[PDB]
RNA sequence: UACCUGGUUGAUCCUGCCAGUAGCAUAUGCUUGUCUCAAAGAUUAAGCCAUGCAUGUCUAAGUACGCACGGCCGGUACAGUGAAACUGCGAAUGGCUCAUUAAAUCAGUUAUGGUUCCUUUGGUCGCUCGUACUUGGAUAACUGUGGUAAUUCUAGAGCUAAUACAUGCCGACGGGCGCUGACCCCCUUCGCGGGGGGGAUGCGUGCAUUUAUCAGUGGUGACUCUAGAUAACCUCGGGCCGAUCGCACGCCGGCGGCGACGACCCAUUCGAACGUCUGCCCUAUCAACUUUCGAUGGUAGUCGCCGUGCCUACCAUGGUGACCACGGGUGACGGGGAAUCAGGGUUCGAUUCCGGAGAGGGAGCCUGAGAAACGGCUACCACAUCCAAGGAAGGCAGCAGGCGCGCAAAUU
RNA sequence: UAAAGUUGCUGCAGUUAAAAAGCUCGUAGUUGGAUCUCUCUCGGCCGAAGCGUUUACUUUGAAAAAAUUAGAGUGUUCAAAGCAGGCCGCCUGGAUACCGCAGCUAGGAAUAAUGGAAUAGGACCGCGGUUCUAUUUUGUUG
RNA sequence: CGCUACUACCGAUUGGAUGGUUUAGUGAGGCCCUCGGAUCGGCCCCGCCGGGGUGCCCUGGCGGAGCGCUGA
């Protein structure tokens, strides 16, 4: 489970990992301090974020992003990108002339932190608005709700 | 496009200036200052349109350049200077002082005050921050930075400052039961007692206010300006005491006044 | 000229984009500051709002930090050995952020001598240079030697750090942007970061 | 006002259209006495332009030895008005037009905790620990010599200023704080004993600039916020802590009151920029589109005012579509809004308000806080002006006016 | 544009007037049968704290430029308009409504929906057995 | 089916007309030449007597050059 899989060293920029230790008081890797924050609006930090080891600069809990703006929801449809998933948001648009609605949808590419493991296609995810993380990504997954049709 | 605009079309001006459309193409574009463009009152509007002391903008310029107008105790020669909520306008030559207070219809009333009450004003604080070697600071709705404020003064409270020295004299906490004024929106100009505040994290808070006659309304927290402790005001209220009358009672009072007076 | 706008880019669906305006001044880009190693040459560029950016073109001196000991000194930059973005940024020797550089160890070594109270380390070949053994042996009172001993109690330098100090060079990372601030600052590599970058350089060579 | 009428047949019911009917908008014809308000070269040609004007600006308070005028003593630096010229500011507003432009612009909503911001208003402004009673190249105006057919072209010479610009530490000058340590004294003891304060040649002392712990001062829903502390750094193209003016005549080598102008930096005052939460016309005789050329994402950088494939390198194959992707068309700028009221709708919105774009077409820039500016510059393309043929000068979709185009629109 | 119920959502028509595919499967789309009425802190009716299963509704409450439109007042000499108008210096007005959809907030739960226990892998209870202890103590800190 | 009131498609046509729509080359340009630097500049080694903290040497007009030192 190597973390350093890139050409540059991966580490949380806040945590200093070169502090001097004591020889007689150290036997094995003692601890690596973990940087994590609690995002607002009542969202609880997942356990895997606090006690994990992954490095994600776009993670809402262990990264540099701040959640602000719209809190949305959607269902996972594709998981074929690194730390990024595609969710679909279905809604009904009212046509005034016919007094009726039509089904419409929009796909949003949202960032999924490694603190959410075993997220499946069809799960309901709560996303929060953040700064542009890529060309199309502007939302971060904050909570994953398992689908009713799951194990 | 290409840098800031310097004109204001007369029909794009704030509606509470009560400007008419046939006078000209332009309205006096208020200069930058302690108050926002859409919720201020340019000195020319007050001196010409309200007080009728001048007939044209040239006469307003003459009055202002004679150093007769004092806003918050300072002589202001700018005829488009933005004067706003709780600002004190003192004209020493004619010996009258005005305080810019919204009337119940959302417009700046010509509210005359005694010279004793013209020596201070109420300022809602916008932020408190610590800077420059642990020195607390305080920013008001009037864009005044007051150093070394009382540690009990937090955001959304209103302080009372003496105009001559520019120092905090007293303050009122933001709490239920305190009298307040609405400075924006549909209920702008109304005066009542704060009854309940609903907090919406990540969004705007809602404050519920009740009048003296029991009418209850609500507005966003940014639009609340607490006037006094409890139900008594620290400043003098306009001819209407912040009560908004429905059009039926307005018409009834107008008809009764027409009947009684001949 | 060089533009940083996004409306020249294909849409997320892949459709073509038709511009509604021509290039604006605020969307501009400027040529890169390929900050080589050499005598200090920094050009100043005026930016939006009237502020100033320091476009460093040549630098041989930087303010690097020894994080574990919290000892940052002005040091000379000797070489670049690793770039995590492009190999040609090492071959042409440009100073950019997060690039691994060789720096002198003389200031840190000298501060360590001012720290030195450790037992026999690496003093085999000796130096025989007078007026230098004052900073190691000196004449000192009892309580001063007691303080130096209590400092020696907590002296511990990694073997890789020692091996670098013997060669007179240290591995460091540029934590500043020389093409934007004119300064090539950073910190000396230590611990698992040092091990990782040593493996990277070894595998590259 | 929730409305119908004529026409197929020898005649009759019906489908069904044609025609009638009322408004509205542009043109046009005939006619026209008062009076009020009032649109008006949008449609074709974002076609081409003679000429004139449309952006300039001085207070008591930046610089006055221009007798250009002018005073009350031509032995009291500057009495005053003051054209020129240097300096500062504005010229990025306004006005015009609708060519481009179909999630683009725009509207409502929200965010900048991801940026910049002239000016206004509060306004850190003796917080630096070893010639200041005022410093220096200059250069315009002015005077003279000129060149060119020609321009708001400018050269040479003689003078002379500053608010283009301070590289002072006589002043808080004893400092205080944290240090590579020559002297000092103690608790049951003459055996290395564990622990306490002063002291100098020798080092440093601010949030805008990047690489750091426990309090984690005061905040937010949430900071890698603010504040604090230590180690250091601080740009040829340096970096903030003031080298100047204002008529009264006043105080126990000196102090003083009002101002003006500057200037870092903090405060969203005016903004701008960037985020696409939702909503846009017709078309399948457009069904798959994007990925040597970034296409979707990740990592590290470059650049940028900042977030970001914005750009580069490497890595992973993604990303979008019948809930119309992609492509094409529009006599498409978007909206507020405008033309009948049964109810529902159908059309229109070049056009005075808001937002956007453009200045013949592209492109690239200087200055500046702000422009990819065109009543700024530099090229090419297309037109086009003067020429002595060497060269020089252009941009009315500003107000008027012309030509052209037209069914179609005003006074140099 | 209305007339055009000759584009029909309201609200057309398809045996013979123009018209139901030759027939049947079929994915998307559209529609879909009955059925459920010391949890919580200062004083024995109060802010906080709510996963009630998210919603769709419905009704409120904020925020939605002005002008236009609707509309209140006011004898422009009437009116279109305008935002204004007398009394031997004083009184006033310069309202209000609407502002679709999409966002934000708040009752009751009718009615597309969504159904939390079915290899039980389902509240509440006694065990803290190596751990963080009102950011370990509570005579002069052990 | 020997008359006209009757533009386009097909044109054994490539005869024509504001027609830039992309390859491949060339190529404008704020000269951001690190190869460039006769000119322009208070001491730099002097002419010499401006005059002093000593009509006696830390001097107030470089007459005046030398790719030697530095400055946009």
């Amino acid at each position: 489970a190597d973390i350093q899989t890139e050409r540059a060293y991966q580490k949380q920029p806040t945590i200093f990992q070169n502090k001097k230790r004591v020889l007689l008081g150290e036997t094995g890797k003692e601890k690596l301090p973990r940087y994590y924050k609690n995002i607002g609006l009542g969202f609880k930090t997942p356990k895997e974020a606090i006690e994990g080891t992954y490095i994600d600069k776009k993670c809402p809990f262990t990264g540099n992003v701040s959640i602000r703006g719209r809190i949305l929801s959607g269902v996972v449809t594709k998981m074929k990108m690194q730390r990024t998933i595609v969710i679909r948001r279905d809604y009904l648009h009212y046509i005034r002339k016919y007094n009726r609605f039509e089904k419409r949808h929009k796909n949003m590419s949202v960032h999924l932190s490694p603190c959410f493991r075993d997220v499946q296609i069809g799960d309901i995810v709560t996303v929060g608005e953040c700064r542009p993380l890529s060309k199309t990504v502007r939302f971060n997954v904050l909570k994953v709700t398992k689908a009713a049709g799951t194990k | 496009a290409r840098g800031p605009k310097k004109h204001l079309k007369r029909v794009a001006a704030p509606k509470h200036w009560m400007l008419d459309k046939l006078t000209g193409v332009f309205a006096p574009r208020p200069s930058t200052g302690p108050h926002k463009l859409r919720e201020c009152l340019p000195l020319i509007i007050f001196l010409r349109n309200r007080l009728k002391y001048a007939l044209t903008g040239d006469e307003v310029k003459k009055i202002c350049m004679q150093r007769f107008i004092k806003i918050d105790g300072k002589v202001r020669t700018d005829i488009t200077y933005p004067a706003g909520f709780m600002d004190v306008i003192s004209i020493d030559k004619t010996g009258e002082n005005f305080r810019l207070i919204y009337d119940t219809k959302g417009r700046f009333a010509v509210h005359r005050i005694t010279p004793e009450e013209a020596k201070y004003k109420l300022c809602k604080v916008r932020k408190i921050f610590v800077g420059t070697k642990g020195i607390p600071h305080l920013v008001t709705h009037d864009a005044r930075t007051i150093r070394y404020p009382d540690p009990l003064i937090k955001v959304n409270d209103t302080i009372q400052i003496d105009l001559e020295t520019g120092k905090i004299t007293d303050f009122i906490k933001f709490d239920t039961g305190n009298l307040c004024m609405v400075t924006g929106g549909a209920n702008l100009g109304r005066i009542g007692v704060i009854t309940n505040r609903e907090r919406h994290p990540g969004s705007f808070d809602v404050v519920h206010v009740k009048d003296a006659n029991g009418n209850s309304f609500a507005t966003r927290l940014s639009n609340i300006f607490v006037i006094g402790k409890g139900n008594k005001p620290w400043i003098s209220l306009p001819r209407g005491k912040g009560i908004r009358l429905t059009i039926a009672e307005e018409r009834d009072k107008r008809l009764a006044a027409k009947q009684s007076s001949g | 000229g060089i533009s940083r706008d996004n409306w020249h880019k294909r849409r997320k669906t892949g459709g073509k984009r038709k511009p509604y305006h021509k290039k604006r001044k605020y969307e501009l880009g400027r040529p890169a500051a390929n900050t080589k190693i050499g005598p200090r040459r920094i050009h100043t560029v005026r930016v939006r709002g009237g502020n100033k950016k320091y476009r460093a073109l040549r630098l041989d001196v930087g303010n690097f930090s020894w994080g574990s000991e919290c000892c940052t000194r002005k040091t000379r930059i000797i070489d670049v050995v690793y770039n995590a973005s492009n190999n040609e940024l090492v071959r042409t020797k440009t100073l950019v952020k997060n690039c691994i550089v060789l720096i002198d160890s003389t200031p840190y070594r000298q501060w360590y001598e001012s720290h030195y109270a450790l037992p026999l380390g690496r003093k085999k070949g000796a130096k025989l240079t007078p007026e230098e053994e004052e900073i190691l042996n000196k004449k000192r009172s009892k309580k001063i030697q007691k303080k130096y001993d209590e400092r020696k109690k907590n002296a511990k330098i990694s073997s890789l750090l020692e091996e670098q100090f013997q060669q007179g060079k240290l591995l460091a990372c540029i934590a500043s942007r020389p093409g934007q601030c004119g300064r090539a600052d950073g910190y000396v590599l230590e611990g698992k970061e040092l091990e990782f970058y040593l493996r990277k350089i070894k595998a590259r060579k």
